[PDB]
Formats: C-alpha cells, structure tokens, sequence
C-alpha cells in the first residue's frame, strides 16, 4: 500500500526547508 | 463586505511596512522555559514574560549562522512582514529585538502544538476536519496576497493549533513582498510548485499549489509526491501525475485536480476569478466563510492542555544555552531589524 511505502520512507518526520 | 476590510487592512499594513517597529523588548525580561522547535536557521523557545506572567514563543536566530547560510535578506523580510500584518490566523509578533549575537522575535504561543504532530499520530483527517483547516488557509492567503505577499512555506510543520482549535501560521522565513515575479529556489521539497523547480520565475500561484499539497496530505495522511531523497520528489512533481486514495470524495478529487495543476494558466487561485474559484467550489459548499473568520464555528479537535505554559503537545528537543558575545556581530547587515 502507499501508506506502507510512506511509513517506510525516510521523510515521515519534520521536513526542513531548503535554501538557495 | 470583504473588499472594504481588505482596503482598510492594506492601509494599516502599508503604514507599518514603511515605518517598522524596532527594539520593543530585551532578553532579560523573559524566563526561558523550553525549546519547542528547532530549525535549519534557528530555534523557538517557550518563554515567560516575568512581569506579566504572559507566555510567548521566542524565535532566536544566530546572526553569524544567518550570514553563513546567506539568509540575511529573507530574515529582514520575515521580521518586516510579521510586524506589519494582522489577521486571526497569523501568529502575532509581540516584540522584537537583537543583541550582540542574536536576533529575537517574540510571538504568540499556541499550546495546541504543530498540526504535523496530530496528523502523524492520528494518521489522517476526515474531510470535514481537513476542510475546517483548509478554509482558514484560503482566507489567510486571500489576505496575504492582497498585500502582495507570497508565503512560500506552507506545510503542517508551520501550522500551530491554538486553544480554541483554530490555526496560526508561523514562520515567515520565506515570505516576500513581490509584485510580479521572483526566482529563489526555496521551500520544502514536498510542497514545491513545478514552476519553482524548473527555474521559470514564479508568483503567488505557488501558494495555491501548496494548498493543494496540504489538503491532500491532511486527508490522505501522506503527501502526493514523496520519496527518500529530494531529487526523486522533484521528478514526480514536474511530471505532475497524482494518484488519489479511494476514500477521497469526488468533490475533493476535483478541487485538488484544479490546485495541483502544473499549467499555471489553469491553476485555481490564479485565474480571472482568483480566490473565488476556490471558495465557490462544491467541496466548500457547507463552509460559512465569515463564521470561520469570526471563529464562531466549533472546532472538530480541541487539544487537551493543563494550563498556560504547558508543552505536552510538543516534542522534546535538546536544550542549548543562549550565548551572547561581548562584541557586536554583524551590526550593519541587521541594522534595520
């Protein structure tokens, strides 16, 4: 499932902004 | 009437945009309680104003780190903009000041925590629940955009829940006043509009794309475009192929197809009727917009808090000391802060 793929990803915690 | 409010709001904004307030408090007036959040650029701490007992959230920015990371102009944008706006769903800037080492912005505390926390724990929000939050963002963007402001960092991490269950947008670190076009690659990868990543030049329409991402995330529990590394996310974004979960209503799916529209000439919020194409969409038909604005709608989620200064809706962070040099660092770079 997509849910299971999300939860297994490295991007489930707070996401930091990128700068230039 | 909305238009009469907006013109009276633009007259207040402008006056403060042209003549910003500076140096309205000092560090020694505040007791430091706890770190509530950390950041690429700085940290936010729960703070008590000793003489009144009032609790605030204080953003502390290390001036030298700001210079290193080349965010001088964005940081001046942030404070300049924040002291000039006033709207129910924006955090209020109460005080700002600086010292030898740091910049400080003392803001309204929202004890309900980040939307992010409640979202990941619960998994996803019902459509009515998502809609209650989305309508507050719609109005906030209607206000911001009328002042020529682009927000550029919408995500659950920057949406706080107040005592009544309503939203406060925090963190204006990428907000910018622009008529016309701008070019900075900034934001959070999952929330970047295709224009941004293709280096085309972009406008306020990027915020309506991000509203699409936010509604999708709130209602699905995961964002429409994800992967382990940023470059993979950008691929999916520009291709613009979205899958909707089965449980999304067809009205939701249709709104989201119009918000997550790669071609900015067909993107809702950016057409001749502007914000009205969103507010009049069938997914918002039960929404009383003036009642949201007045905060007369009861919230589907009111967070449990035992007293002001309670932090149980926040994660724990490692505490650091606030070091203040005896020599002034980067004086002329932040002279206007």
């Amino acid at each position: 499932t997509t849910y299971a793929d999300f939860i297994a990803s490295g991007r489930t915690g707070r996401r930091n902004a990128i700068h230039d | 009437s909305v238009k009469e409010f907006l013109a009276k709001a633009k007259e207040d904004f402008l006056k403060k945009w042209e003549n910003p307030a500076q140096n309205t408090a000092h560090l020694d007036q505040f007791e430091r309680i706890k770190t509530l959040g950390t950041g690429s650029f700085g940290r936010v701490m729960l703070v008590k104003h000793m003489e009144t007992g009032n609790h605030y959230a204080m953003k502390i920015l290390d001036k030298q780190k700001v210079v290193k990371l080349k965010q001088i102009e964005h940081t001046l944008n942030e404070k300049r903009i924040l002291q000039a706006v006033n709207f129910p769903f924006l955090v209020k800037l109460e005080f700002s000041f600086k010292d030898n080492s740091n910049l400080y912005m003392v803001m309204e505390y929202a004890p309900g925590g980040e939307m992010f926390s409640h979202l990941r724990r619960i998994g996803r929000f019902s459509e009515p629940h998502a809609r209650f939050y989305a309508a507050q963002i719609v109005l906030t963007f209607e206000y911001l955009h009328s002042l020529d402001l682009i927000y550029r960092d919408l995500k659950p991490e920057n949406l706080m829940i107040d005592q009544q269950g309503y939203i406060k947008v925090t963190d204006f670190g990428f907000a910018k006043r622009v008529k016309g076009r701008t070019w900075t690659l900034c934001g959070t990868p999952e929330y970047l509009a295709p224009e941004i990543i293709l280096s085309k030049g972009y406008n306020k329409a990027v915020d309506w794309w991000a509203l699409g991402v936010l509604i999708y995330e709130m209602a699905a529990g995961y964002p429409p475009f994800f992967a382990d590394q940023p470059i993979q996310i950008y691929e999916k974004i520009v291709s613009g192929k979205v899958r909707f979960p089965s449980h999304f209503s067809s009205d939701l799916k249709d709104l989201l197809r119009n918000l997550l529209q790669v071609d900015l000439t067909k993107r809702f919020g950016n057409l001749k009727n502007g914000v009205n194409d969103i507010k009049n969409h069938k997914w918002f038909a039960t929404t009383d917009w003036i009642a949201i604005y007045q905060r007369k709608v009861e919230a589907p989620f009111i967070p449990k808090f035992k007293g002001p200064g309670d932090t149980s809706n926040f994660d724990d962070y490692e505490e650091e000391e606030i070091r203040v040099s005896i020599n002034e660092k980067c004086g002329k770079e932040f002279s206007e802060f």
